[PDB]
């Protein structure tokens, strides 16, 4: 109950590239390794203490999907755990898949436009220069964590010319840019994505310009939300836990994105209602 | 042997360019079946292994021809449900079979559904404009010219002055027609009322390639409103994304555009013609498929249930 | 040569509130005062005043002071009448422009709806005046303002119009388009109207507009008359590098142009403009 958080963040400390909810589904695994009846109740609690240390979605989502993961199969609990292995087997290869399947969309010589820091677009850019891709970055450098030089640092060992532009600059260098690309930390029922603070404008300058806007996703950021506007989004997600607001996500409408690259193959944003429908 | 030959005749006749889009995947099929009869197969890992070969060689002859790349894998899904509703299968070689006389009495229909929607789309004293000319559009305006009474423009596709055979098949059965120059898609777009067009493909995002006006078109339609109808089977249905990293575009020779015999200008000016034009899906109303009408936004779930996903790269 | 940039500067120390481009009109006035050499020499002082500052204010501001002074040249020549009739013209253009703050107020304060929430770039000294009046006029409302990086101009507009006793916010930069709809209307002040009618400010004001027009937010921009630059820009490669820069590898240019397009209406000296109308009265500014 208290070994949980500290596990949790354990396994945040030996692998940082282990994406958050993979992180909260390997220690929730582990947890689910020490009746069985109502054991959803346990697990819940589990949940709601793992989302308490992280307010990001995907912590709240990908948790959620292994509290039905293991209860679509409704002594049991072994083929929990062998059922719960198989999801943690096939959630290791999300990114690579992503990667497979967006390197082709980047035009050799063109010149990106991404936001804060994401293993999953880094991933993206390294699999197109694996692939004999050359490129240009720029990366804004997102307030407040500033994981904007976090990601050009990180991508400046690839030999890409990357820039680390300013957080207010999206609209002057989105005519400099040929394609967004941009992690989403959920994508919500109707397609569009929950990502940290600024991808809306970066996508409602892009389609003032009609550049593409790609979202690389996971099957496990696969939210429940319905949004209207950026109200909707619960305070949950928005607050990490001279007067300030800062929130930390904002929703981006689906008529934004052009292509969602998620685990279970590329999607239009239409595309990603019914494998939430699927899921149920 | 004549299978054989007729293999790399098909392939050959593919790159040289030497027929309509439903004639490509009848002939198609006819081969298919072809190949899964007289070869000599054990059981359906092989054959598909095959099948995925020539379909290979014969995507590679024409890459921008993908009615052979798109029936090469609906053939592949038959292959691996007709094997799945199975599980060497001694009737699996017959069932395919079936399901491909099924595919080509599916074909020579496609036509026959899509010209049966024509009235629920097309009104008395229409105005509908067209670009290329495709044998679906025509039979499209052709039921609905039986009982209604409308105006069709026919611009026509500057390299390939193909929309005036088109206005004269229209024209013919009694359309009253007119025949535009290409240039004048936003002049006389204010008084169309739908557009209705043909592809050669649908891409898997809803998106097409089609001749080479319809995204000068399709983005005139959308400045106006006029709602962008595209009729097209499911054989024009291909599974593959706009990536950049496959050529889609397809250039033919600039003796269309600009003739041999301007002479020494000829050595400075970089002339291109390319056939095809990206037109993307929030530009388009709706698919009138030999299925149905349904939007753009549904084309993802036509490929699940026509296409499997192991089949999109072959 | 060298004391007018010492002078320029000293302009900037005992006087704060008083715009670049005034600065530059007195420091260049003064000048003035120490045929038609004079012209090459006024001609120099723009150019080393522009050297040292590079706004679009600076070197707009003292160009139509090269140009106020020049019409009256085509009415008269002279050698010593010249310079006199020169120097009580050019006193009347200064303070003609010390009254714009308080009508650029006077003109968009009544724009501002009672319990409004406006949104505003980095640091106005006129979006400050426009609110200074509309809280003099017992209107009540909100204020959204971006901190607007590198230099965090937000937070010295918030520390400067909390004594107005507003309801202040210093949104995050990168929150424009989630506070976006939580906004009646957008008020910022431009460095230099174009002659398309749209304007150049510090980053980032490009992409608050981008975002209005996504949600029909009123867009209005508190310029002044003498900020009327004669650019034509059609890209945001088209600003010049002279006003964009000030001086893992960084950017940072420091002004971008907003389209016409964006632009719901300007709050100019010279009575409320469309966007179009400014174009007109740059034609009248430059004959
Ligand atoms: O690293 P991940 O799992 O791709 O997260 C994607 C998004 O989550 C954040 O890291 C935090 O919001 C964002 O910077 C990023 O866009
Ligand atoms: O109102 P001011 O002080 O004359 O300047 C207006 C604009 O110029 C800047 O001060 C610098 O670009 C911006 O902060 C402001 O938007």
């Amino acid at each position: 109950d208290k070994e949980l958080i500290e596990y949790f963040k354990s396994q945040m400390k030996e692998d940082p590239d282990m994406a958050s909810a993979v992180a909260a589904i390997r220690t929730l695994l582990e947890f689910l390794k020490r009746t069985i009846q109502g054991l959803r109740a346990n697990l819940t609690s589990a949940i709601e203490t793992l989302c308490g240390v992280d307010s990001s979605v995907a912590v709240s989502s990908g948790g959620e999907l292994f509290l039905r993961f293991i209860s679509l199969a409704s002594k049991c609990k072994k083929i929990m755990i062998e059922r719960g292995e198989l999801f943690l087997r096939r959630i290791s290869l999300s990114r690579n898949k992503i990667a497979d399947l967006c390197h082709t969309f980047i035009k050799d010589g063109a010149t990106i436009l991404t936001h804060a820091y994401s293993r999953v677009v880094l991933r993206v850019l390294e699999a197109a220069v694996a692939a004999k891709k050359r490129f240009s970055v720029y990366v804004t450098e997102s307030q407040p964590d500033l994981s904007g030089k976090k990601m050009a640092k990180a991508l400046c060992h690839l030999n890409v010319p990357v820039t680390v532009v300013l957080d207010a600059a999206v609209g002057y260098i989105m005519e400099k840019a040929d394609l967004v690309i941009v992690g989403a930390e959920g994508v919500v029922e109707n397609g569009g994505i929950i990502n940290k603070i600024g991808t809306n404008q970066m996508a409602v300058c892009a389609k003032a310009q009609n550049k593409p806007f790609y979202v690389v996703a996971e099957s496990f950021k696969f939210v429940r939300l319905f949004p209207l506007n950026q109200q909707d989004v619960p305070d949950k997600f928005k607050y990490k836990a001279l007067k300030e607001e800062h929130p930390w996500v904002d929703y981006t409408a689906p008529s934004l994105i052009t292509l969602l690259f998620t685990d279970l193959g590329v999607l239009t944003p239409s595309a990603v209602s019914d494998e939430l429908i699927k899921l149920y | 042997s004549e299978l054989s030959e007729r293999i790399e005749s098909f392939v050959e006749t593919l790159k040289r360019g030497g027929r309509s889009s439903e004639e490509m995947a009848r002939e198609t099929l006819g081969l298919l079946r072809q190949i899964i009869t007289d070869h000599r197969w054990s059981n359906a890992g092989e054959l598909m292994e095959l099948i995925r070969r020539e379909g290979r060689r014969m995507t590679a002859a024409q890459p921008s021809e993908t009615t052979v790349g798109n029936m090469v894998r609906r053939v592949l899904k038959i292959i691996r449900e007709e094997y799945g509703r199975l599980h060497h299968y001694a009737q699996l070689q017959s069932n395919i079979i079936e399901a491909i006389n099924e595919l080509l009495v599916e074909l020579e229909g496609t036509m026959e559904n899509i010209a049966a929607q024509a009235l629920e789309h097309i009104h008395s004293n229409e105005v509908i404009m067209t670009i290329g000319f495709s044998r679906t559009v025509e039979a499209f305006l052709k039921e609905a010219a039986r009982k209604r009474k409308f105006h069709v423009i026919v611009a026509e596709c500057a390299p390939f002055c193909q929309g005036h055979e088109m206005a004269v098949n229209l024209s013919k059965a009694g359309i009253e027609t007119t025949v535009m120059t290409d240039a004048a898609i936003f002049a006389v777009m204010s008084r169309v009322n739908k557009v209705i067009i043909g592809t050669k493909t649908i891409l898997a995002n809803g998106a097409l390639r089609a001749v080479t006006g319809t995204h000068t078109l399709a983005l005139a339609a959308k400045h106006h409103s006029t709602p962008l109808i595209v009729c097209a089977p499911m054989f024009k249905l291909s599974p593959q994304f706009p990536n950049e990293e496959d050529s889609f575009h397809k250039f033919v020779a600039p003796e269309e555009v600009l003739p041999f015999t301007e002479g020494d200008i000829l050595e400075k000016v970089s002339v291109h013609c390319p056939v095809f034009d990206y037109v993307p899906p929030e530009l388009i109303t709706l698919f009138i498929s030999n299925i149905g009408g349904n939007a753009p936004s549904y084309i993802y779930r036509l490929m699940s249930e026509l296409y499997h996903p192991d089949d999109h790269v072959l």
